[PDB]
């Protein structure tokens, strides 16, 4: 039984790992994905303004003896480096073989039970020459869920697909270098920058052991930027594995946060669809919620929730933009392409557009906010005034 | 020379005239290279075609006429001929080589007959260079007047039925119904195109892409159900590129699959041709006039790649891939030509002007 | 035990068993089981458990009409069996193993009748992969040889297969893509489709293209026979609309592959469509060859006005 | 008129073997006929009308010698440069050519078919096709004739270095580690004017700057797997099977297939055939053995001799129970009673 256990501004009051997605909140999603390919039971190591998790986790429907994925929550207080987290786990001796790691953002419908395999027999073939299988997916660039501050350029060798070079484009290179190491050795070499990282990974339960000692090492890429240039007397390979279905992301930046929950609205993960564990789906992509009252001559004209309790006005044309339960907007409201949460309420006249929202917040008349701007936390804009870019308040 | 052949498979039974065709390159490997006589240009071209390279039902026109202007560009009026009767002979397998690169052309004919014309017309007592520049000046004249400076005016007509408020609905790929649906939105008129597209070369990411790059809106469904566009529909601009006199739109395959599927929800349907494009045969059915095309496309590599390859192998299991289609005047309204918005009966009334 | 719930997951996640009564014989296996030992009082205690876990059942992906269909059918053995009652337990679960074994027996008695229809020398067609469609034209290989059109349609397409495991055992079959079915079917005669369901006005919910091509039927004057067996008349005639399909992820008609154009373009996916009453012009079932027009009543004859 | 075939002579890089009087021109045969003929029958098989050949007054002494459809060559290369690597090789004739031009310079012989590598240039219409066999690491993408970055060892450091831009379009790149280069290079009419002025560049591994289209020209190169190989090495006794005579005095008493000799020679006795060509006009006479070597023209050798594997140069002799193991056998040099080792007899 694959164990794959979980690590974990306006982040500060609430985790960045229990922030609601839509609807539903991003430790939801990990329990699911990895209860569709399959896990026993699943470890979650928590890190920092805990305890709360320890609730909401405890409070779901993960939380009973009917579940499968029989979890089992781990804190740490003295671990708060987010490096070295598998040293308590081969230190505290839990796994038995062939871990399945993903780090809190996971929204991901792909299935597992095709890759074990090909990591499986592989590894047996081997018997001791590959460490972990680094799950990516297939986009092609200026699509916008790859960021500015992401990208790779991994090329592997052809007819294996071990991952050979490495690198992280993150300072984005007016050229980027692969070493004359790789192109060395004779095969076939391709150097392919189309992928795009899952941040999905299943690792064999001797890469615990390679954390005890090189005990210098924390991030992934730091693994892998390590294992891949020292270790020169037979170290291990790493094995990468393509996929074409669905996919999920892990995006942390809130540029990331704006693509991957305005694609789980436009039903890219066919049985991750919002009518999950209430709604009831329309033309044009309108997911109506329960206990909802619209008002006369509003147009929800195109990919829009509209959660369990709310009502809008008069006039309204809400587009392209969630909204959470319990909202109130007003008369000849305007939403564009933003996000409430759960309790907000705006007034009349105004002009959101491409911005955030957060809980329990407030506005009043004439307030026309701008692009990338985001209110956050209880706060509240009031009287006519009309907030520059990226005027985040506190 | 001109071996040509090299036809494969078996036939679907029923229509055995149509000569199908493999894409190996087929004539490639027969020809010389120093030159080869039977083309200094028009290889380039034949080659350019058989592969998939140009193939829009409009600037194969263009492409004919610049080949032929560079090789009407190159004559040499021998010392025992009138270069009339010996230019329009030496035209002709050439032509011929064309054709047996692909089935014809669509009014593509047309073209070649009003080069068979402006050929013949020549005067017989000139300089080489003074007929030669008149004709290739013409056949400039020709492409600036009937394919240049024609579709430009018949946008003008267009907007007057395309405005605010509608849901328009172009199919596939078109040379036209891109250019007089994309000079509608400069001039304002908000409204909302769906496009749909059909299951092999699928063509429909052409228009796509070529109109976000414009900023209309947009949405795509395949033509395998094109049933809920058409409770929403408030067009259809579907367009193509041949007219035959008995009032037929010859259009891709998918076409007519959609027209007399639009009017059993009432929803117009509103074609879009040109004026040199509409040819004067007749045709009843689909089953005369086809283009069979290499039915090895038809591959979907969806899991275990379910034989695709394997057909060969079984017997009587031949697929096909039709080309072209039929829509009889029935099920079709105005035509937006180059001459005002004339009705689909009068498709003959055209010709005799 | 509580196995059901895994069920009830089961039906969650998708993963078809392929309609061969196997909903059916799963759905018949769990009211078997409820039914065999549970709580137990005389006054329909049973009957309101089979509504509860019933409309828990029915909270699955709402396509799966067959798992309902015979949850239904379960209550009206129910009220009928309380009827002549006026130990039934006995008598309850002796019916219920009635019904499944003429269940049983589905896919032979309704391809015997097959000789009757299909002569020499006719160019049947069809469209979309469905077993009673193969098998029953599979018993018409003591005949003649004709042969059968096929549309590739619906991508993702589960259509050919079919055109393998039929053409590799008899007729000389022709595969043409979806888009063609206009310049074909009028050179055809005798149109059949297969049916994921049938509704209790008359309608058949089928794949993504049976509509555009009863069309053609009612134009060129074919007549179309949707073969199909009995456990899948459904009631509730078409009121709820759009959970009436099921919308999938859009990857099967665009490849996430062309970055950017995919940030402004709207994907549609349905599964399903809507055949109407006014094109069908016969069923083939499993006990008779009824009408279109007379469905209605073959629906209250297996039912009761617990439709809901 | 669509293409123009020029095969020039470049000269002699470094053969020691043939460094004498034993190649004065790459007229020297490792295969059964010269080096002109085998690739220049090629241009002649396709059907190419007079074509134009560039060496310096030595072949022109074999002008009269060889048979071909058509030629009008220039000897006058004046060769006090031993240059002119596709600098003057094309700028020396450039008030000749008129049209395209294809180029095979005195180089390799070939065995792969044109008719591809001239469609895959006169379809698209490129400027670039050349050919491959299969260090210089040269990329292509995920097709055929989609040509990447072509960079040798020479100019590189310690890494690669790809151009960003050049990686966002084509965005799988695949870097093809060894092919063995040839010498068949398509180029369009434009990319001789480029070189006819600014003549700074030359060195025909230097007009490789088309492997810079980026920041519209662009190239299309495919590779192969068949026997066309390269024959201007050291390594000419590897192409000597070529596997593609009758006037002469044949004793058949060896009998042995699968190797030839020359017309107007003797044959001998008490002898067998293992592999080994044989020149025109040498004597076999007493027991000898063939030995899988190579035979230039007017030598003999006869009387107890068993050899293996050695180059046989012209203007030689051999008698008295000869016995070698690849040897390079000089030319105008004789031995008869000795028994050597590997090494090369020098001049």
């Amino acid at each position: 039984p694959p164990p794959l256990q979980a690590v974990l501004p306006i982040s500060k009051d609430q985790p960045r790992v229990l922030l609601p997605l839509a609807n539903v909140a991003l430790i939801d999603y990990t329990l699911e994905f990895l209860t569709a390919t399959g896990v026993q039971e699943t470890f979650v190591f928590c890190c920092w303004k805990a305890a709360q998790i320890k609730e909401h986790l405890l409070k779901s429907k993960w939380c009973r003896p009917t579940s499968l994925n029989v979890v089992r929550i781990i804190t740490s207080e003295l671990y708060r480096s987010l490096g070295d987290v598998l040293r308590d786990v081969d230190a505290k001796a839990l796994v038995r073989s062939d871990f399945l790691l993903v780090y809190g953002d996971v929204i991901s419908n792909i299935n597992i039970t095709r890759a074990l395999e090909e990591h499986r027999l592989r590894r047996k073939l081997e018997k001791n020459v590959s460490v972990m299988t680094m799950i990516f997916k297939e986009s092609s660039p200026s699509h916008p869920t790859r960021c500015h501050e992401d990208n790779v350029v991994v090329a592997v060798d052809s007819t294996t697909n071990r991952v050979l070079h490495f690198q992280k484009t993150q300072g984005l290179r007016r050229f980027a270098f692969p070493l004359s190491l790789f192109q060395g050795s004779s095969d076939g070499v391709e150097v392919r920058y189309d992928l795009l990282d899952c941040h999905i990974s299943i690792c064999s339960p001797q890469v615990a052991q390679l954390f005890t000692d090189n005990f210098d090492y924390q991030t992934r890429d730091d693994f892998v930027r390590g294992l891949l240039v020292n270790e020169e007397i037979l170290g291990n390979q790493i094995h990468m594995h393509v996929t074409a279905k669905e996919y999920g992301a892990r995006v942390s930046n809130l540029h990331m946060y704006s693509a991957v929950c305005a694609d789980v609205i436009r039903r890219w993960v066919y049985p991750l669809t919002p009518e999950a564990n209430s709604c009831t789906h329309s033309r044009h992509n309108i997911y109506r919620g329960p206990e909802v009252s619209l008002g006369h001559g509003s147009i929800l004209e195109e990919n829009v929730l509209l959660g369990s309790g709310t009502v809008i006005g008069s006039n309204c044309f809400i587009t392209n933009s969630v909204i959470g339960p319990g909202c109130h907007i007003g008369d000849n409201v305007v939403l564009d392409q933003t996000y409430l949460w759960q309790g907000v309420r705006v007034a009349a006249g105004a002009q959101i557009h491409q911005s955030l929202l957060c809980d329990n917040a407030e506005v009043k008349e004439r307030v026309t906010l701008k692009p990338r701007s985001v209110l956050t936390s209880q706060v509240v804009v009031g009287p006519n005034i009309t907030l520059p870019e990226g005027s985040v308040i506190s | 020379q001109v071996p040509t052949r090299k036809d494969y498979g078996s036939k679907v039974s029923l229509f055995s005239h149509l000569p199908q065709y493999s894409r190996q390159n087929s004539l490639t490997q027969f020809m010389s290279i120093p030159s080869s006589v039977i083309h200094p240009a028009m290889v380039r071209l034949g080659l350019q075609y058989s592969q998939g390279l140009v193939s829009g039902s409009n600037a194969r026109c263009i492409a004919l006429l610049r080949a032929l202007q560079q090789v009407i560009q190159d004559y040499t009026t021998p010392p025992n001929e009138e270069l009339s009767r010996d230019l329009v002979n030496k035209l002709k397998p050439y032509m011929s080589f064309l054709t047996q690169c692909r089935p014809l052309s669509a009014s593509m004919h047309n073209a070649i007959k009003f080069l068979n014309k402006e050929i013949t017309s020549v005067g017989s007592s000139k300089r080489e260079e003074e007929a030669k520049s008149e004709l290739r000046a013409a056949i400039d004249r020709y492409v600036q007047e009937k394919i240049v400076l024609a579709a430009q005016a018949i946008s003008r007509f267009a907007y007057q039925k395309i405005s605010n408020g509608d849901v328009i609905l172009v199919y596939g790929c078109s040379s036209l119904v891109s250019r007089i649906l994309q000079e509608a939105w400069t001039e304002g008129r908000r409204f909302r195109v769906v496009v749909v597209d059909s299951r092999p070369w699928l063509e429909g990411r052409h228009t796509l892409r070529s109109l976000v790059h414009a900023g209309v809106p947009a949405s795509y469904l395949l033509i395998p159900a094109a049933s809920y566009v058409l409770p929403e529909v408030s067009k259809v601009l579907l367009g193509a590129h041949a007219l035959l006199a008995n009032g037929s739109v010859m259009s891709r395959v998918g076409t007519a699959q959609l027209a007399l599927v639009a009017r059993a929800h009432n929803v117009p349907v509103l074609v879009c041709c040109e004026t040199y494009k509409f040819c004067e045969r007749v045709q009843t059915d689909a089953f005369v006039s086809n283009e069979l095309d290499d039915p090895d496309d038809l591959q979907c590599k969806r899991g275990e790649h379910v034989a695709l390859a394997n057909w060969q192998n079984h017997a009587s299991l031949r697929l096909l891939n039709l080309v072209y289609d039929v829509t009889p005047p029935e099920l079709v309204d105005l035509v937006i030509t180059e001459l005002g918005m004339i009705p689909c009966s009068s498709v003959p009334v055209v010709l005799r002007v | 035990s509580e196995r059901i719930e895994s069920f009830v997951e089961t039906l969650k996640r998708g993963g078809g068993p392929r309609s061969s009564e196997e909903m059916a014989r799963e759905t018949l296996g769990l009211l078997r089981q409820i039914i065999t030992d549970h709580r137990w009082s005389n006054a329909g205690e049973l009957m309101e458990l089979i509504r509860r876990e019933g409309r828990r059942m029915t909270a699955a992906q709402p396509s799966e009409t067959t798992v309902g269909n015979m949850v239904r059918r379960v209550l009206k053995i129910i009220r009928e069996e309380y009827g002549r009652l006026h130990q039934l337990q006995s008598n309850i679960i002796e019916a219920i193993n009635e019904l499944l074994v003429e269940l049983e027996g589905t896919m032979e008695n309704i391809a015997a009748q097959a000789l009757e229809h299909i002569h020499s020398n006719e160019v049947i067609m069809t469209i979309g992969f469905s077993r009673t469609v193969e098998a029953f034209l599979k018993e018409a290989a003591r005949k003649r040889k004709f042969h059968v059109i096929v549309a590739e349609c619906a991508p993702f397409c589960q259509g050919h297969e079919m055109a393998v495991n039929l053409s590799k055992a008899g007729i000389e079959t022709t595969v043409m893509t979806d888009a063609a079915i206009f310049a074909v079917m009028s050179r055809v005669n005798k149109v059949i489709i297969g049916t994921k369901t049938i509704l209790a006005n008359g309608a058949l919910r089928a794949v993504t293209g049976t509509h555009t091509l009863a069309l053609a039927a009612k134009h060129h004057s074919t007549p179309l026979i949707v073969c199909a067996p009995m456990f899948k008349l459904s009631p509730q005639f078409p009121n709820e609309e759009d959970s009436f399909h099921k919308f999938v992820a859009p990857e099967e008609v665009l490849p996430f592959t062309e970055g950017d154009i995919l940030e402004k373009v709207s994907v549609h996916c349905p599964v399903f469509d809507y055949v109407p009453p006014e094109l069908i012009t016969l069923f083939i079932s499993n006990i008779g060859g009824n009408a279109p027009s007379y469905i209605y009543r073959l629906m209250s004859e297996l039912y009761h006005p617990d439709d809901h | 008129m669509e293409f123009q075939a020029v095969v020039m002579a470049v000269g002699g890089g470094s053969r020691m073997t043939d460094l004498t009087s034993s190649i004065p021109k790459p007229l020297l045969p490792v295969g059964n006929k010269p080096l002109i003929w085998y690739p220049l029958n090629l241009l002649e098989r396709v059907g190419f009308e007079e074509v134009i050949v560039v060496t310096t007054r030595d072949v022109q002494k074999a002008l009269c010698a060889e048979f071909k459809m058509k030629m009008k060559p220039d000897i006058v290369c004046i060769p006090d440069d031993a240059d002119m690597g596709t600098a003057d090789s094309l700028r020396y004739i450039y008030p000749k050519l008129k049209t395209d031009v294809l180029v095979l310079s005195c180089d390799l012989i070939t065995d792969v078919a044109l008719h591809e590598v001239v469609d895959l240039f006169r379809a698209y219409d490129a400027s670039l096709a050349m050919l491959m066999r299969k260090r210089d690491f040269i990329g292509v993408d995920s097709t055929g004739k989609r040509l990447l970055f072509m960079a040798n060892e020479a100019d590189l450091d310690e890494e690669l270095v790809i151009k960003g831009s050049i990686l966002q379009k084509h965005p799988r790149i695949r870097f093809h580690t060894g092919l063995v280069d040839a010498h068949l290079y398509c180029l369009k009419k434009y990319i001789v004017d480029f070189l006819m002025e600014n003549g700074s560049i030359t060195s025909i591994r230097s007009e490789l700057i088309p492997y810079l289209v980026r920041k519209v020209h662009i190239m299309k190169e495919g590779l192969c797997s068949r026997v066309s190989t390269l024959g201007l090495y050291m390594e000419a006794n590897r192409q000597v099977p070529k596997l593609l005579s009758s006037a002469q005095i044949v004793s058949k008493h060896l009998v042995g297939v699968d190797s030839l000799i020359g017309p107007e020679t003797q044959i001998g006795e008490k002898s067998s055939i293992k592999r080994s060509v044989i020149g025109s006009s040498c004597l076999i006479k007493d027991r000898v053995t063939i030995t899988n070597c190579l035979l230039m023209n007017s030598v003999t050798v006869e009387e107890g001799s068993n050899i293996q594997g050695s180059v046989i140069c012209n203007n030689a002799v051999i008698e008295k129970g000869a016995d070698i193991k690849d040897c390079l056998i000089g030319s105008g040099q004789r031995i008869e009673a000795k028994a050597k080792r590997v090494n090369e007899v020098i001049v």
